[PDB]
């Protein structure tokens, strides 16, 4: 029934997202020829494989596929957040409100980064990238092709980043004080994986993406633990400080010291437009302060991060 | 509840999207106006010698392109009929120069003119085949 | 009293003059896209033969740069490095294209591959330059 | 003294304008190399003379001829309007309030078509043009060179329809009713005047040009007279009358006649974007609804004009 539909879609507000995932799938796995041609292939799967290789290329379906999985984690996010997080916290309980509101969102939160992270260090396990050894991120630039996996992570991130974007500008309810360092940071995070994987700097992005999770897993363990305190909210927001230090500031900023002395001098430096080797010195500056960008933030997250250890010391 | 900012947002990073691929694009197919810098000299009359003078970039291809864009840009057929030949350095790899700052003898050397002085381009290009236009 | 809206209209004003003043050099610059259109008929291979055909705007001229064009275009000398060839039709004066329907003779034709296949562009091209890239 | 003198600037509106003037017009007279190079030449001549011939080209130097003398018909404005036609205008008197505010913007009207229409007619004399032939409109169709009075002609009317509409979008102050269809009609006076320099079709602009100036020429002197009514008003508005009738809607409906006829076989007629040859069946359709759009709204003023006539009459 019409609005008396719409009425449970107020109930259930993943209902609607998840009847245009079910019809799509439905569609394509019935067709039988679930090829690489047809539409709904380019929608629903990642295109451009190299022969029978295991090598992707890029393209407008890539468009096609973020924007479908935008869908999907829309509905993901709604689904997961009521149906598993709202029974599970107040299973227990936590009898508040914005209480309850901090952690369903934490949870998910740490559910994507869960998620998220260890598939990352999966990604990067396989590959010569192991241990931050930068000299892999240049040893072979242009890289226009990328494994599967390696493809399927980098835009699965893209469709997530975009999908919690356009949650935020189309305000369906405004979140407290957070709001607009929250906007700039979803703003920098699209432009870091837009702009690296358009450009071809894709091996160096996945590093980037590695630290990012791995911090935010622990810091959404440790706000969690906050919002559900008990006595392990202190060993875990220690070990997040640990983890913080080392992951972000130090391999980023050895990340930055490779852009600098492994840039000039790790493989093709000439620019030519004809072959897309945009690895110059017109481009140092822009990897530099690009990444400085991310290297600042962190530097600030870090000083009040330090701030509330010296506030809960001294409590 | 707010559509229309999502919609003007959402446009706007489409459409960068869109410019930064047709940055690539056009940067891929016309390189050769960042790469190659054409050098004309001219000789005795409307007759002129062109060549390229680049980087390791400004490949044979490139100076072919940037010389045909040369001949047929800076001269006018429709007042008067041109003629011109373009003529191989086949002592010379495709990627030729270096980076810094003697390139060397060029890949691709042309020589263009008018009909009023024909007889000179004819002398010039000794062997080479001429073409009109 | 009021300035910026006056601002606004000479603004938009400015800048279609400037649209249309560019509309005029762009599409006098590379007019061949409008009037030339590229007729490949490819050989045994790698190896295709190029020419063009228009209305009386495609002169010798239009048809050589259209040539050029698909020439250096479609093919990759980063990949592997390709040898092409342009032949004059010198039966034929600079503008040679009836409007209507049968065009006859180009006044350019070019055989372009690569070298794999090099012998056959050296047996197609039978006696004119060939050039590499 | 700075703002005592912006006051008498208040008294005085055209005296700045009169201060530019003279001070550009003075640095170029006084340089002595009153030549076709420097600066202030570009400024204040037409440029682009083909060698020393009576033959003148375009460029971005008609542009700032257009601003020059947009500042100058500022000027003259002003200047003529106070100083000249209000002490005309209540020498003899015409008490009211409004009724002197259409006076004096009649009488500038009658003053301005008086200068231009003439001119216009000289600078058609002695030109293959005489009396509308318009198979001369198209016999030479690219016309890439103008003479010097054609081009001078042709961009005053622009200078001059460009500061009407400057002053008209710039509410100085707002006038009456009049005020969206005079912007209508000022903004297809500059597509008419800037469309037809930029793509040649300059010869064909200058009857039209004629035209209309002629018959603004016997309506400004027909409105005067009425609102300074005497017994010559009505037969000065039955002359207009006629005029209107003759040149707006017979030769402009001959030209659109012409050009259908004309434009298919009078010349060139197969596009060449490489000579700039626009004249061609993609351009025919421009050509003809965009001077439909004048004829339209001349049928409009013709109706009004004609229920003016009816109620005149039967009063
Ligand atoms: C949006 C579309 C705007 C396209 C017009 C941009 C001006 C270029 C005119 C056409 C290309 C051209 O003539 O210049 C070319 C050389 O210049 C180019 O082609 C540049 C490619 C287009 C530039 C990209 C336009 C949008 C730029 C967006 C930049 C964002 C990414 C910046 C990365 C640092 C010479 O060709 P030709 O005259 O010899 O024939
Ligand atoms: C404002 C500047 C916008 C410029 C970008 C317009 C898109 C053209 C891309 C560059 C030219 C191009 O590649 O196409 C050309 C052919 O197309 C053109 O050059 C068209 C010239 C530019 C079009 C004018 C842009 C603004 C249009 C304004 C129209 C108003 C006037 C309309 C009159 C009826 C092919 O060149 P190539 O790929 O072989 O090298």
């Amino acid at each position: 029934i019409w609005f008396s539909f719409r009425e449970i879609s107020y109930r259930h507000a993943w209902i609607a997202p998840l009847m245009i995932l079910i019809a799509v799938y439905s569609a394509y796995f019935t067709s039988g020829n679930t090829t690489k041609t047809n539409v709904l292939h380019r929608f629903v799967a990642v295109s451009y494989q190299i022969g029978d290789t295991n090598a992707y290329g890029k393209g407008i379906n890539d468009l096609c596929f973020v924007f479908y999985y935008m869908i999907f984690f829309t509905f993901l996010r709604e689904f997961l957040m009521d149906v598993v997080i709202r029974p599970f916290a107040i299973r227990l309980h936590v009898t508040s409100k914005h209480r309850i509101k901090r952690i369903m969102e934490q949870m998910y939160a740490i559910f994507y980064t869960g998620v998220s992270g260890p598939f990352g260090i999966y990604c990067m396990y396989h590959s010569d990238l192991w241990f931050f050894n930068t000299k892999a991120m240049y040893r072979t630039y242009p890289d226009f092709t990328n494994p599967f996996l390696f493809k399927v992570f980098y835009l699965g991130q893209a469709a997530f980043w975009a999908q919690q974007a356009c949650i935020l500008v189309l305000q369906l309810e405004k979140p407290r004080k957070d709001h607009n360092e929250l906007t700039f940071h979803h703003i920098v995070t699209l432009l870091l994986i837009w702009s690296s994987y358009v450009f071809h700097f894709t091996k160096m992005g996945l590093p980037i993406y590695i630290t990012m999770d791995v911090s935010d897993f622990l810091l959404s363990f440790s706000k969690t633990l906050n919002y559900l305190d008990s006595g392990l909210a202190f060993f875990s927001f220690a070990i997040f400080v640990v983890a913080w230090i080392y992951l972000r500031h130090y391999i980023n900023l050895k990340i930055l010291w490779s852009v600098l002395t492994q840039f000039r001098t790790e493989g093709n430096y000439v620019l030519n437009f004809a072959t897309q080797q945009y690895k110059c010195w017109i481009s140092l500056p822009i990897v530099f302060v690009l990444i400085g960008a991310l290297q600042l933030v962190n530097l600030y997250w870090l000083f009040l991060i330090f701030r509330v250890l010296y506030r809960i010391l001294w409590r | 509840p707010k559509i229309f900012n999502l919609f003007r947002v959402c446009f706007i990073s489409l459409l960068l999207i869109a410019a930064v691929e047709y940055f690539k694009y056009g940067t891929r197919i016309n390189y050769e106006w960042f790469h190659c810098t054409p050098i004309k000299e001219p000789q005795s009359g409307s007759v002129i010698k062109l060549w390229a003078r680049g980087g390791p970039s400004c490949d044979k291809r490139g100076e072919y392109k940037t010389i045909v864009k040369r001949i047929t840009r800076d001269y006018e057929p429709n007042d008067e009929h041109l003629s011109f030949c373009i003529i191989e350095n086949d002592n010379v790899p495709p990627v030729h120069y270096p980076i810094h700052e003697d390139k060397g003898e060029p890949g691709y050397v042309a020589y263009v003119g008018y009909d009023t002085d024909s007889e000179l381009v004819q002398e010039l290009c000794a062997d080479s085949t001429i073409y009109h236009m």
